[PDB]
Order: C-alpha cells, then structure tokens, then sequence
DNA sequence: AAAAAAAAA
C-alpha cells in the first residue's frame, strides 16, 4: 500500500493536495516509484473507522482505492499517438515490421 | 482536606470521613435510618462548608556548592509544610530546616514498577531563615546614633569612595562617579506631565586587564539591587519572562516584554560589545524609564522599567589607538553613545 | 402521540408550496414560482429547492414564518414530509426514495461570531466570516440497513445520531437479537460531508484581542463552495455537539483547567462526564468577496449589441478610443494593450511541440508620466489578472519556492506570481530590480510556458501559461535620448529577445 | 441558614421603601434612591439593580443583613431577588412585563480590594473584591439545565428537571399504557442550555515589589456578564470563593488531596456638544492655538506643526467608478540628527489620534500557530490595523529590506495580498503614514544632500507626500532661548474635545474645490514649472511634478476640511501651496 | 532536549 497525492500540474494553483491510499494486490508489487507519477485504475470502496468516528463526532467512514492497473506518465506527458498501458511495448507483427 | 463531610439530604445524621492518604474516595450509600431503609432516600452530597480544611504548601531544597564532593551534581529534596508555617519561607535564601523525614509510595505515578522502591519527603517542623535582612532602613535607635556618628565623621563622599574597593588601586573620581550612581539624580516628574528620570547612565571603557570587572563586582555586592548580566550564556535574563514554560501544568505565565528586576534595578553588564540585536534592542528599549512593550500573543503587561545603567566595555584591537578616538569608541549606534 | 402542531405547519407549508402565485411583472400574470422550480428539477433531475425568507415572510405573518424559524430543529421532519407529499402529488417519478434538501436564503439580519449566544440553539441564524480551512469530500452514514446474524433477517432504515447506532430487536418472533448486526453497505446510503473553519473579520475585531472561531458543517450540495480565503455568508441551523468518545463506542477511548459544565448519571454514561461544545450546521453558502456557446446566451439586447458593433464600418477607430479613458494621451500604448488583451492563436506541432501563443509588452520612461495608471487598469479589467512587484518579501518571489515544515513532512511547492496568473495577464512593477534566480527563471518561464524545479528530493513541472506586461525606470533617472535602448538600460540581451513589443 | 428568613426580607424591604442618601451625606458629614430607581426601571423595562455595601451599612438593622450576606451569600441574594421581583406589584398598586422579566442585584464594595498572594482557606465561599487584569478569554459554553427526554416506542416527550448538573435518568415511560423501560433515548438538540464563559485574570503589577512572579486566579460568568470583558482589561470583580475536587484519572472514581481554587462573581467595574464646536470654529486664529495645542512641550517648530496637525485632519476620499479609487492619506517624513526630540511629536499624536499603532523599525499579516490552542488562526498586522488612521514609524532607517518592499505595495496601491498555506485574500490598509529617520554620522553635514545621510531608497523617499528637515546649529540666541525655555519647563490646552472635532470632521464633512481654486492651481503648477528652467539650455531638473499637483489637491481638500467649511477659497490654495514649497525650498543641496 | 542535513538570505 502507497500514499498518493494530486499532481503539482493539475492541482489549482496556491491551493494544498488531497491525499489517498492505494492498495496493490499480487503482480502489482514494486511496479510503482517513489516520486514517479502515475495513473490507477481501481476499485472505490469504502469501510468502518474508529478514531476517525472519534475525532469528528459523525460516522464517517474512511476510503481506499483498490488498484487494478497502473501507467506510468513521468515526462511524456503526449497520451494521443496510441492505446494501451505501455506504449514502449511491441507485438511479434511490429517485430516482424 | 482533613475531615470531608457529606449531607445526606435531610436524612438525620450528615456522614463524615476523614482521610489522610494522598488519593481519595468518596462514599456511595449511607447509614441514615431511612436512608438505610430498604429503599434509596436521597443522594448523598460532599458538603463544602461542614468540612475541615489545611493549607498546603510543597517546596524544594538544593544542596550547597561547598558541600558538594568533586566531580559530582548537587542533589535535590522536596518539603512539605502545612499549618500557620506556610509562607515563612522565600526562594533564593539559606536556611535551617528541622523535620520528619518520611516515606512516600510510588503508587501515585501508576507504574506497577518499583516494587519494594520509594520516594521520601520531608515534613517541615521548625524554619530558621537565617542569611540577612534588608530591613528596608526601618529606623532604630542604635542606626540614629550610627547616623549622628556620620555627621560627627564630617565629608564622608571621600571616604566612601576610598571604602569602595580597596583591593583595586587607585581610581579615585571612577568610584566618586560610582557613589554619585549609587544616590540618583532628580526624579518624581515635573510639571504637566513630563517624564524625567533619577536614574544615571555610566559606560566604563578601558583596555583589559584594568580590575573594571572586579570593581563591577564590588559594586554588585555592595549594592542589593545590582544584577550582572552578559550577552547570552543563559537565555531567560532578556526580552522573556523567568517564568515561561515553567509550572508542571505548562500554563504558559509570562509578563511579555520585561527584564530581570529592571524595576529600580542597577544592571551591570560586560563585554557591552558581546551581546547581540536583541538584548541591544532591549538596553535601547529601556532607555529614559521607557517600558518594554513587546508582545507576542496579546500580552501587553509591561514591565515598567526605571533602571540605572552600569556597562564595561573595550574596543575590538584591545589596546587604545593613535587615531581619532571615535574610531575607537564602543562600535556601537552613536545614538545609543548619546 | 401526533404532533398536530407539525401536523399543521406542514399543512401550511405544503399549502404556500401549492398556491404562492405571486407575479413577477406585468407579462408574468401568474408564475407560481415553486411549480416552475419542480418543473426545473424534473427537466434537469436535481434534488434541493431553494426557499427565499422574505417570500416566507408574509404567508400566516410570524404564525408561521417565525414558527419555522424559531424551532426549526423540531419542525424540519414535517416539512420534509409536505414536500415529499406535494413532490409526489405533481411528480412521481422524480423521486426515482431520494434525499431531498431544503436551502433558505435571504434572512432579514446577520450575526456577527461575537454574538452567538446559546438561547438561540435549534434556529435559523446567517453568520458571515472568513474560511481559512476546509477538510476533505468524506462520505457519511444516514439510513443504515442491518442484518441479523442469528436469523439474516433484515432491519434497515435505522436512522443514526453523532454515534454509530446499531438496532435494539428483531421483528422475527423466533429471533430475540441476542447477537448484533452486521451493516449491509450496499443496502445503506451514504451522503457527503465536509468541515470548514471561520473566523472573525479585522472589521469586527476591537484592538488586540484574538479572534473568535467557530467550526461549520456543511451536507449534500454545498460541498467545496468556501474556498480558503474568502469572506462568505452562511445561512443554517445552530446545533451543538456533544463529545463522542465518553459516549459508548466500539473503539478504545487551557483544558488542563477543566471546570467544563459536565453531567452526569446516565446509563451509557458509567461514571464519566459529558462535556459539549458550539458548532454551526450549514445550508446554504453566498460570497459577499466556443462561438455557439456564447450565442446560445440568447437576448434582444445580446442579438442587436453584438450585430451593431460587427456591422459597424469604423470599430477599431472606436475600439482604441474606449481603453483607459481616465489617462490623458498615449494614443499608442492603448492600442499596444488592446492587442495584448486579444491574444494571439495557440498551436500545438503533429509531434508534440509547443508554439508560444501569447504577447510580452515592456512600457519604459522617465517617472510620473502615468505608466502604473495602465497596469492599474489592466489589473482592474482583464480576468485572472495579478498585480505584483519586481522585488517581493515573500521567498516564493514570482515563480515558486519550496518550503518545509522544521522536522515535519510537507514537502511541499509555493506558487509565485506567474503561478497564479495562469491562463491571464501578470503585471509586474519595477522590473530593474530583480535578482539572479527570478532573472534566469523568467527567461525560461515565457518561451517555454512551462518552469521546472529539482530541490531537496521532489521535482515537478509546472503549467506558467502567462501574458507578461512590465513597466521600467531608465538607469539614471531619465531616458538620455543620445544613446539607445540597450545603452539606457541595464536589463540584458536576452531578455530583450523575449518581448514582442516596446 | 433558618433565621434570614423571615424578619431579614421585611426588614430590608423597610429600609428599601425608608432609605435616603441623607444618612450617608451626614455620616461623611461634609434622596430616596430605591424608589426613583425602581421606577426608572418600571418605565424602563431594564431588570437590573446596583447595590453598595457602605450605603446598606449607614443603617443599623441592615448590617446585620450584611454580616449575614457575607456569611451566606447565595440565600441571601435569592431571597433578594424574591423581594424585588415582589416590589413590582407592590409599586405598581402593567403586570404583564414583570411576570417575563427575572431579577437580580449587583453587590459592589463589600470589603476591601484583596491580593491573590493572601488567600487563606478560611475564605471559602465568602464574599471578596478583586481587581486584576484580564489574560485571555474562552468561547461561551453552553450548560445543561433541561434534560429533554423521548420514548422511541411511542414518541411521547418529557421535560426532566436538573439539580447539581447530575441527571435522574427515569427508568419507564409515564406512560402506563406501554411502561417500556428501555425506550427512552434523550436529544441534544432539543434542550435548553446556559451561557457560562471562564477568564482567566492575573493580579496587578503593584503587588510584587521585589521582583517575584505574577500568579492567574480563573473566573466564571453567566449571562450578561457573557464578554464583558476581554484581553488586556483593567477590572475589580467581587464575588464568592469556591473550590472544588479533581477529577485525576477520569476512567475511576479516585480524586485527589488538593482542590482547585476559582472564583465566582456577580458585578464587575473597569478600573449636544456640537454647539460647543461651531462656536470655537468660527474663530479666526483658531488655525495657530488649534497647531500649536498639540504640543504643548516643543520650542517654536510651528510649520511642521502645521503639517501634521493637517495631516491628522486628513483629506477626502472617493471611489468613483469609471476610473477608480483615489489616495486620501498623507505621508509625512522627518529628519534630522538626535537632538530634536522628534520621538515626543510621535508618542503625542500616537494618542492624539483615534486610531494609530505606533511601532518602531512583522508590519502586516502572517499566519501564526496558536500557543495555548492547538489549531491556526490567520493574524492581521500593524499596518491593516490602522485604517482610516494615523500609523506612527519610528527608525525608519533600520527597516531591513523585506519589509520595505512592503511598503512600497501600501502606499500606491494601499491593499495588501496574502498568499501563504492555501490562503488567498487582499486585505484593505488605507491608512496615513508619520515616519522620522535618524541621518549617517554624528551630525547632519548641510553640504552633503540628503538623500546619502538617511540611507533610503530614492524612490520610496520621492513618493512621500512631504518631508520636513531638523537642522540644530550652535548659535547664542537660539541656544539661549532653549536653555530659558526648558528651564523653566523644568521649574489653552483642549481636551478630548480634539478627539470629538476630528470625529465630526471625519464624518460629517465633506468638502469639494471649487473652479475658482482651479485657475490658481494652475498657475502655480506653471509658475514652479517656470522655475524649473532657466536662460540656459542645461534642461535644469524637473521639480514639477505630478505628484507635486496630488499633493497641493490633498492639501487644499484638508484645509477645506477644518473649520467646518464645505467648499474651498483661495486661503486653502495659498497655504498648500507655501506649505508645500517651504519644504522645497530646503530641500537643495550645496550648489545654488 | 540535542545532533545533523538543506535551501535561502
Ligand atoms: N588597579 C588594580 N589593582 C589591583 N589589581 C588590579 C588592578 N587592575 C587590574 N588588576 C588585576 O586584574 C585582574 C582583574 O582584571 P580583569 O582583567 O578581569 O578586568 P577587565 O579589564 O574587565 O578585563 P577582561 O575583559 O579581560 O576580563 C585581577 O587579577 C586584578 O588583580
Ligand atoms: N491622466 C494622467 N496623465 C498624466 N499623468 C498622470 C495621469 N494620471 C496620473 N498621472 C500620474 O502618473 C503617475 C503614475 O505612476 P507612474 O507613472 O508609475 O510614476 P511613478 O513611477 O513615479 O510611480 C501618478 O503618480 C500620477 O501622478
Ligand atoms: N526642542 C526641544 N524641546 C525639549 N526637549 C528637547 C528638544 N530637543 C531635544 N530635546 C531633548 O533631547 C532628546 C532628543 O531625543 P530624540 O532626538 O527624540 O531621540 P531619537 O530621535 O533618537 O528618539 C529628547 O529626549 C528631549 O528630552
Ligand atoms: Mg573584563
Ligand atoms: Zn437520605
Ligand atoms: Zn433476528
Ligand atoms: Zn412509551
């Protein structure tokens, strides 16, 4: 599990991030870096808290994001020429090619 | 408390209890009539004017740096007084104290450690305060005839001043200046409300080596306002009060802006070049009787400051120069020299 | 027992609901303003209304305007059910059984924080102040649906309190809910929930003294709608919250002082005490600080305007004339401005680069001959515009900056000027002044459109889509009109290159 | 106690019918109060009645009253209550605003004034008088006195009494019909509280002569002693003493062999003139008593009195739309060597002024972290503080270099933008700036300029409205009439009637020029633009500037505004201008 | 409470 923030280009300027937690099952592990921007398809789903019932006097509940698959979009930041999760990734055709 | 009363809620009897523990527990039932009655009559209530109650006070005594052994740290023991005694005992004095040295249990911290260790306290009994008394110059016969001694001694200034610091040679007219320091200048106001002040400000220059530093003793000792203080080395000596942070509870007393005693306080101070912005801000704050108004959270209690400022300083070579002596000077605002 | 009270006042409601037909003008013969609102949120499927004060002002005079305002807390259940009733009297499948909400608006007064006092608990109150602090968009529990484990059978529509409450029996006459309940998530419904922080304005605050704050809840639509910063008006009900953790839980479990009005005696309770404080509940939330698309903005006015002034033969001969009228001269600096505020076409090449679409002006002269009365202006007129200086006593200057927390993990950027004139116009005053980083950002920030930091273990790259406009003092004072302008200035060469127009 | 009962009330209710100040006039030896003010509060509506010790001890059945008071005070005072709540209808003989009114008293000046360094346990729950000052405040907190009560079977609803704040929860429903004992669940928001708030006060200064440490007493207040009081307060409080035991461990039933010591009180105590204007406005040398009032201490230097006394009137003010705001404040700048006590003129019109902060050389808002309160509150600065005042700078050279900038963004544009922590606003200043500076060196040398002896950035110096030079050289006459002066100091004046005027001034007048200043204006605006060259084609410097022209404006626009006038004349005109170009006619620096 | 690394003045 890994703690996600919102992208310094995409969050309005002078405001402060909004934080989640990010929940990677098997196959996923190590996939993503520290500092490396991402992008997760996942799961939203919610569930019981204590000390946050405590601390804010109403019952709500906290949220987690059950990943499902990851891209990575550190620099190239062009997502138009082609489909799929890595787009640094080749068929036998394109071998072929 | 000594003896805790409840009121039983016009039930006959009003139950009493006394403990003399350190923790307490109050009672659930009681033994009324009809209270004890197969039914409940009335909550019983703790009464605070039928109890009986005692002042208490706690303390804490430090050992003496002469009776301390070599390479060691003093030690610490904590008093406990209770009674008419209370108050008979301020800090900052040596004294005598005679009592019960008694055990106290662990079991308040709440550890479940410590199961044969115990703290230990001491009960005041008797109080001797010993050290001196000020006396404020509260007149007596035996002072009058001390004073009619004084006139009879004829000029006296000359005298005084050779009294001063005899270990120190020479240097006449800086102990004359120093007893002209010591009496004040014109004071209590003038007309409509303009400000003037009896305080005198002296700034003492001189190469090391010149005993202006023992003379600056002498004159913190013989003077029972005198406070020596010097750019940092401790903390809580400028700009903040001696109190900040200090009680268990952390409840945050402090006055704001005020100085150590500097309320008709003589502060002398060393290496006048040494300190830094802030406590120089402070010397230029407390100038002309001007009180200290620095805030930080909303506090404004200033600290009236009517003090005489003695300084001792040298110039950065450490030797006096050929060249124009404002050169020289204190390397200090010219404005502050004034 | 049948509260005939609510019983009547929801009758009165749903009365008012039904047959306010007030008219607007002469055309507007009979509107009926909440028929008309029904109708809009059956074409746009929404879920509040909203309720002016002043138009429930007059209906039963303070027999029922003062009722609903005064016990508010008591009587909301019945006005939700009038509602409900007249919603499904005209328009059943819109509640396709939805939360419906109720905002009222336009009170008669304001309160100042100062003035809260608790004889007013449980009615409706406007409080103005300033938001220094939001929380996060976290969902809530309201009608909770059970299961009773022993048997599955079903309890739902279990309302809920400050605590998370469970049910207390089971309908099953084989059952006696020894063992408790297990929530069905997917049978409950949740609703949205956000905490701000406000506080008193300079205005108010006599001397030194520190302000007063207070803490408000907000539900359902208005979430997200005070922004830190701005000074808003808040229109709800006062309530008080009680301290939830000496209340039973399933969870483990100045203020030195105590002395706090506790109570105590109760069940739930055991030997502890129970200690309350004020909060404000909010409902209602006001700031008081494509070419088809803008056609489909249809009006007389909007039609005959825009048709005169294409159609005109001589616009940009008037066009010029109506920037700034309050300066005297300049006829070229105004239209310079002009074609700044139009801007320039933004082109994107097939393989991915970025052509700089926008215009840099640098205005220069000797003192006082009116060259801040335009960026003045230029801030006053043109959207998303930041007035700023060439030297700043903030660390973040004009770009950015980061900062941290002494031993506390922020990590964190700050957005300078340029950051926050996205998408704009950044006017920046006495630019001769700056210094060596400002003074090499810049010349990246504008023909790139883009800044790119790497400090300290966090690195990014920032958006600075930015129109700059910069004013200058010739060195010397004033300009020598022997020399030119590199000689006169000390700004150098290749910021020079960066500017379109001088 | 079971002997005030009965003959105590008649008896003060006697004494209340049959008092007179005549009583206490011949005990100090150099009038029926109650009745007239009972009545005042009839026709009044207010509930409220003040009540002194010395005045209940001139009469000799009362002070038994009063040692009984002493004793027993809350008896004492709810009997009290009782007897005046009754006086209505006994007076009276409308009814129907006595029964909505409660009714209370105010003791004062019960005994003399204590210290918190003396406070024996033998003075629980007696009445004292304190004074102190106020430290710091607390939101209201609100105080259970009805439980409310629901049984959820049914929905009936019951109103529960309270006594001692511990509840008697009921264990089944009045309602016989379903007696479930378990339906009950109470609602919060359906109650009824009481306002009680906790200060905290220290004691005054004058109780520590030898340097110890001040000590904080806490206090409690209810209803409309809700805020009366806040930071910084000078106040005397009398009321009863209470101590209670701590909790400790809030998860047993142990307490502790110490108790908390607070007090409780019950009355607290701080420490058609426009006739009397147009009277001495229509005065013609009001001008020279009015500059020269203000400083009543300083030797000759009647211009810049001038100056700033007009400074402190102020100029108009105007918003107009199609163009914007216009700068109605005045900047005046000081200088000169240490020798003029030019700090004097600042701490005089510190006070002088409604409204003015007066620092030395932070200035504007930062975020700050609570110290006793854990949370963050955004802080206001010195600078916003001042709006619509005076703010008074001493040592301006001495300003750093980030702060300066600041002032360079609130003089032309006089609003202030904060963006730190998620937190964008602009915040409103408008506010005059008096700032003295101190020149480099022992002395100020006349044939060096000024701009290298202050140490101030050109600009900033050349957007002030004016500046005003000191300049003290030795000569015999005028050493000799100081030395006569400030001796005899040493061996006409208003009042806040000054305060009063500029408030009115402030307010109710606002005056416009008029076409006939325009020409003279004009003229003069040609006439320093006609000394700015000469026979020779050097292009002399250019003193007339525009600033020049605002200046004049705001000068002549605050002559209108003294004296009550609502349009300009020439005088307006003459005097900017000779008051503006006195200033400049020193300003130069060796050459010519 | 005291030592050690980082960016801005
Ligand atoms: N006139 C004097 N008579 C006797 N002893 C003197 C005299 N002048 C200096 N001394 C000696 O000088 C020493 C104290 O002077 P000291 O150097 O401490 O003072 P200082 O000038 O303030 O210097 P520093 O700043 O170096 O401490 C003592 O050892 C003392 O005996
Ligand atoms: N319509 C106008 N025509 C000419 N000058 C003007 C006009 N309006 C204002 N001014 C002057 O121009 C100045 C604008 O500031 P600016 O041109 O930046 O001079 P400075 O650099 O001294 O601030 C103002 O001080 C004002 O006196
Ligand atoms: N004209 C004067 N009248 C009365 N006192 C004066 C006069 N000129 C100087 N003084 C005295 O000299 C001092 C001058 O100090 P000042 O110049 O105000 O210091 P600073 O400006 O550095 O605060 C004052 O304290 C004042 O008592
Ligand atoms: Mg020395
Ligand atoms: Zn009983
Ligand atoms: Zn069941
Ligand atoms: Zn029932």
């Amino acid at each position: 599990r890994v703690t996600l923030q919102e992208a310094p280009g995409t969050v309005p300027p002078g405001r402060l991030p909004r934080h989640r937690e990010v929940i990677l099952l098997a196959d996923l592990v190590d996939v993503s870096k520290p500092g490396e921007e991402v992008e997760v398809t996942g799961i939203y789903k919610n569930n019981y808290d204590g000390n946050l019932n405590a601390k804010n006097g109403f019952p709500v509940f906290a949220t987690i994001i059950e990943a499902n698959s990851i891209k990575r979009r550190e620099g190239n930041t062009a997502n138009e020429g082609e489909e799929g999760l890595d787009v640094f990734s080749w068929t036998e055709e394109e071998e072929r090619e | 408390v000594e003896v805790i009363a409840y009121t039983c809620d016009q039930c006959g009897y009003e139950v009493f209890q006394e403990v003399n523990s350190r923790t307490f527990t109050p009672l659930s039932e009681c033994t009324s009539e009809e209270c004890s009655q197969n039914q409940t009559k009335g909550q019983l209530f703790m009464s605070t004017r039928a109890s009986k109650f005692s002042a208490f006070q706690e303390c804490k005594i430090q050992e003496l740096s002469q009776q301390v052994p070599v390479g060691h740290i003093p030690r610490s023991l904590n008093i406990h007084v209770n009674g008419t005694l209370v108050r008979s005992l301020s800090p900052g004095d040596i004294v005598d104290v005679t009592g019960i040295f008694l055990p106290a249990p662990y079991t308040g911290f709440k550890a479940l450690k410590a199961g044969l260790l115990t703290e230990t306290y001491l009960e005041a009994q008797f109080v001797r305060q010993h050290k001196k008394k000020f006396a404020s110059f509260s007149l007596t016969s035996d002072v009058e005839e001390r004073v009619m001694e004084l006139i009879t001694s004829g000029d006296v200034y000359n005298r005084l001043a050779k009294s001063i610091a005899p270990e120190i040679y020479g240097n006449l007219d800086v102990k004359k200046a120093l007893l002209l320091l010591l009496v004040g200048g014109v004071d209590k106001r003038v007309g409509d409300g303009m400000k003037i002040r009896g305080d005198i400000n002296v700034c003492l220059m001189g190469d090391p080596g010149v005993a202006k530093s023992q003379l600056l003793k002498a004159i913190c000792k013989i003077s029972p306002r005198g406070v020596y203080t010097t750019g940092k080395g401790s903390s809580g000596v400028g700009l903040t009060a001696a109190v900040m942070k200090d009680p268990v509870t952390d409840e945050m007393i402090l006055e704001g802006g005020a100085l150590v005693l500097a309320d008709n306080g003589i502060c002398c101070i060393d290496e006048f070049d040494k300190m830094d912005e802030s406590d120089r801000t402070a010397i230029h704050e407390v100038m002309e009787q001007q009180t200290i108004s620095i805030s930080k959270a909303g506090i404004n209690t200033t600290l009236n400051a009517r003090t005489s400022i003695l300084a001792a300083a040298n110039p950065l070579y450490g030797r006096y120069n050929p060249r124009l002596s404002p050169l020289d000077n204190i390397n200090l605002p010219a404005a502050l020299l004034s | 027992v049948d509260d005939v009270t609510g019983e009547k006042v929801r009758e009165a409601f749903e009365q008012f609901l039904e047959d306010f037909s007030v008219q607007s003008t002469d055309t507007g013969e009979v509107e009926k303003v909440y028929r008309a609102q029904i109708e809009f949120m059956k074409i746009y499927d929404l879920n509040t209304i909203y309720i002016d004060y002043q138009h429930l002002s007059m209906r039963e005079n303070g027999a029922l305007a003062m009722a609903i305002s005064e016990q508010y807390y008591r009587f909301l259940p019945f006005l939700q059910k009038g509602l409900r009733r007249v919603v499904r009297k005209y328009a059943p499948e819109l509640l396709n059984e939805r939360v419906f909400q109720i905002s009222f608006f336009n009170l008669p007064t304001v309160h100042r924080i100062r003035d809260i006092r608790s004889e007013k608990i449980g009615s409706l109150l406007s409080i103005s102040g300033t938001v220094t602090r939001t929380s996060e968009v976290r969902p809530e529990l309201y009608k909770a649906s059970f299961t009773c484990d022993m048997c599955r059978a079903i309890v739902d529509n279990v309302e809920q309190s400050f605590k998370y409450t469970e049910p207390t029996f089971c309908p099953n006459p084989s059952c006696e809910n020894r063992a408790f309940w297990t929530l069905n998530v997917t049978r409950s419904r949740f609703l949205d929930w956000q905490k701000v922080r406000i506080q008193e304005n300079a205005n108010e605050i006599p001397t030194g003294s520190m302000p007063r704050t207070l803490d408000v809840i907000l539900r359902g639509d208005s979430v997200e709608r005070a922004k830190p910063g701005d000074r808003c008006k808040f229109t709800g009900v006062e309530i008080v919250v009680p301290d939830v953790t000496q209340l039973g839980l399933p969870g483990v479990k100045k203020t030195t002082e105590g002395l706090n009005s506790g109570v105590t005696g109760l069940r739930s309770l055991g030997v502890r005490d129970l200690t309350y404080k004020i909060s404000f509940l909010a409902c209602h939330v006001i700031s008081i600080g494509d070419q088809e698309v803008f056609l489909n903005s249809l009006s007389s006015d909007e039609i005959n305007e825009l048709k005169e002034m294409v159609k005109d033969e001589h616009i940009y001969d008037k066009l010029v004339r109506s920037i700034a009228p309050a300066v005297f001269g300049h006829e070229a600096v105004k239209k310079g401005i002009l074609l700044q505020m139009l801007g320039g076409v933004h082109k994107s090449t097939v393989e991915g680069i970025k052509l700089r679409g926008d215009i840099n002006i640098c205005v220069v002269g000797d003192p006082s001959t009116s060259k801040s009365q335009f960026l003045k202006y230029v801030v006053g007129f043109a959207p998303r515009s930041v007035y700023t200086s060439g030297k700043a006593s903030s660390a973040a200057g004009l770009t950015a900056a980061v900062v941290r927390d002494e031993e506390g993990g922020d990590y964190t950027i700050e957005a300078g000027a340029l950051m926050l004139a996205d998408n704009g116009i950044c006017c920046i005053d006495e630019f001769d002044k700056m210094d060596i980083s400002d003074q090499v950002a810049i010349h990246e920030a504008m023909e790139q459109q883009t800044i790119s930091i790497a400090k300290a273990g966090i690195h990014a790259t920032l958006n600075a889509r930015t129109s700059i406009l910069a004013a200058a003092n010739p060195v010397g004072g004033r300009y020598n009109r022997k020399l030119s302008l590199r000689g006169n200035l000390n700004m150098t060469a290749p910021i020079m290159s960066r500017f379109d127009l001088f | 106690t079971n002997v005030s009962i009965q003959e105590c009330t008649t008896n003060f209710r006697n004494f209340l019918m049959s008092f007179k100040y005549k009583f206490r006039k011949i005990l100090d030896e150099r009038e029926l109060y109650y009745i007239k003010q009972l009545n005042e509060m009839r026709e009044l509506g207010t509930s409220n009645l003040n009540l002194d010790a010395r005045n209940l001890l001139a009469y000799k059945q009362t002070e038994d009253l009063y040692h009984q008071l002493l004793n027993y005070p809350q008896e004492v005072i709810s009997i009290m209550d009782q007897t005046i709540k009754d006086c209505m209808v006994s007076l009276i003989v409308d009814l129907d605003e006595i029964e909505t009114k409660f009714y209370k008293v105010r003791p004062y000046n019960v005994g003399s004034c204590k210290g918190m360094r003396e406070l024996n346990p033998n003075d629980i729950d007696k009445l004292i008088n304190l004074k102190g000052l106020v430290l710091r405040s607390t939101p209201v907190i609100p105080d259970m006195k009805v439980a409310f009560f629901k049984c959820n079977v049914c929905d009936h609803t019951m109103a529960v009494e309270i006594d001692r704040g511990v509840i008697q929860e009921p264990a089944r429903c009045e309602r016989i019909d379903c007696n479930e004992p378990n339906s009950m669940s109470l609602i919060h928001n359906r109650c009824s509280f009481a306002d009680k708030q906790v200060i905290k006060l220290q004691e005054t200064p004058d109780f520590v002569p030898d340097g110890q440490t001040p000590h904080s007493i806490s206090l409690c207040v209810y209803d409309e002693l809700v805020d009366s009081c806040r930071a910084g307060d000078r106040i005397e409080v009398t009321g009863t003493f209470r101590s209670i035991p701590i909790r400790a461990n809030s998860r047993q039933r142990v307490l502790k062999s110490l108790y908390k010591t607070y007090v409780d009180v019950v009355h607290v105590k701080k420490v058609q003139d426009l006739a009397k204007i147009r009277e001495v406005a229509a005065r013609e040398d009001l001008y020279s008593l009015l500059a020269r009032s203000i400083a009543p201490s300083i030797y000759e230097l009647e211009d810049v009195k001038k100056g700033i006394l007009l400074q402190l009137f102020g100029g108009t003010n105007k918003t107009f739309t199609k163009g914007g705001r216009y700068r109605g404040d005045i900047n005046i700048l000081l200088c000169g060597d240490p020798s003029t006590s030019k700090s004097q003129i600042l701490q005089y019109v510190h006070k002088i002024t409604p409204r003015g902060v007066y620092t030395s050389g932070g200035l504007t808002a930062y975020i700050t972290r609570d110290v006793d309160t854990k949370q963050l509150v955004l802080e206001s600065g010195a600078l916003v503080l001042s709006d619509g005042g005076v703010c008074c700078i001493d040592e301006f050279d001495k300003m750093s270099d980030s702060t300066r900038s600041v002032l360079h963004e609130v003089m032309e544009q006089q609003t202030i933008s904060i963006a730190k922590a998620g937190i964008i606003t602009t915040l409103n200043a408008r506010s005059s700036i008096l700032a003295s500076a101190n020149p480099i060196g022992s002395r100020y040398n006349p044939n060096l300029p000024v701009t290298e002896n202050i140490d101030l950035p050109p600009p900033l110096l050349s957007r002030f409205d004016l500046v005003y030079l000191v300049l003290d050289k030795v000569d015999e006459k005028n050493d000799r009439e100081l030395a006569k002066h400030l001796t005899n100091l040493y061996l006409v004046l208003p009042v806040e009637f000054l305060t009063m005027y500029i408030s009115y001034a402030k307010e109710h007048i606002h005056p416009i020029i008029t076409e006939a200043a325009k020409t003279e204006l004009v003229r003069a605006y040609v006439g320093m633009r006609k000394m700015g060259d000469d026979s020779r084609s050097d292009e002399k410097r250019i003193t007339a500037t525009t600033r020049q022209l605002e200046s004049m404006i705001r000068l002549a626009e605050a002559h209108a505004k003294m004296k009550l006038k609502n349009v300009v004349e020439l005088e307006d005109v003459q005097e900017a201008v000779r008051l503006i170009r006195s200033a400049i006619k020193d300003y130069a620096t060796d050459p010519k």
